[PDB]
């Protein structure tokens, strides 16, 4: 990366810090690289973490050096889902076809398939995009994520 | 049994949907909600002082 | 009077007076310190305060909490913080400079 951006990178990386003790865990390794740009499979992260569990997971440190490798194995990364995939993805349920799906499946759906949701990562996410039936529409849901 | 194997697969390619929507989902959620914790800091070093 | 060289008149009273802008933080700095610790619109619990002052960063003696605490505006378990702030540096006390 250019000595610009990468300056940019560490100081998000340094305000990721609990203390100031220059060491932010293997935990929110995946938020400071989704915050620089993006968007890991939580897969993405453990492979360039070395496949901890809890334990070391919460337990061991990354400081920045030993994160810019990891940032950078990711980033020129090989695909990245249209909004085409995505669409046909949620569209999955729609029990015909119709474009929509009930706002309750699609609650569901991401707290049980896939990398899982709690409900607080979708209610923020889904909500207010259902409409006047408790439909949600999924095709904007899709966008919704993506210009995002 | 003929039928029943492409239903299956057809079941299989949807059975994991999606981690790379949720992962789309997830990486919007922290670069947002970060603003926090980001927020709270230097405020704390204001109290202190 | 040493804080300037000598004959601190309308002047010199002004030219020390403007040109030191430096000091405490500002007011509604002060409303965000604690204003961006609560998660909603809400408060702050005080257990959270309390542990916070002596165990988070600068930390300071108990002597230091109990002080701050007889002065602190506790209601409904929730040191409702908008308060103290103000009570600490409003239009402040007189005499102490010039």
């Amino acid at each position: 990366f250019s000595e610009e951006q990468t300056a940019e990178f560490k100081e998000a990386f340094q305000l990721f810090d609990r203390t100031g003790d220059g060491k932010i865990l293997y935990s929110q390794c995946g938020d400071v690289m989704r915050a620089l740009g993006q968007n890991p499979t939580n897969a993405e992260v453990m492979k360039v973490l070395g496949n901890p569990k809890s334990d070391e997971m919460n337990l061991k440190t990354l400081k920045f050096e030993q994160f810019l490798p990891m940032m950078q194995t990711i980033a020129k990364n090989k695909d990245q889902g249209c909004f085409e995939d995505y669409v046909e993805g949620l569209r999955v349920f729609d029990k015909e076809g119709n474009g929509t799906v009930m706002g309750a499946e699609i609650r569901h759906v991401l707290v049980t398939l896939g990398e899982k949701m709690t409900e607080e990562e979708v209610e923020q996410l889904v909500a207010g995009h259902e409409d006047s039936n408790g439909c949600i529409n999924y095709e904007e849901l899709v966008r919704m994520v993506l210009s995002g | 049994g003929v039928l029943a194997h492409l239903e299956e697969e057809r079941d299989l390619k949807i059975t994991d949907v999606i981690i790379a929507f949720q992962a789309q989902c997830r990486g919007y959620l922290a670069r947002k909600a970060f603003a926090k914790r980001q927020q709270q800091l230097t405020a704390m070093k204001v109290i202190q002082r | 009077v040493a804080e300037a060289p000598g004959p601190i008149n309308f002047t010199m009273f002004l030219t020390i007076f403007g040109d030191r802008i430096a000091g405490t933080d500002e007011e509604d700095v002060i409303v965000n310190a604690f204003n961006l610790f609560d998660e909603g619109d809400g408060k702050c619990k005080e257990e959270t305060l309390k542990r916070s002052l002596t165990t988070w960063g600068e930390k300071f003696s108990q002597d230091e909490v109990d002080q701050a605490l007889s002065e602190a505006p506790i209601d409904g378990n929730g040191l409702i913080d908008i308060k103290k702030f103000a009570q600490i540096l409003t239009k402040g006390a007189k005499e102490e400079g010039a």
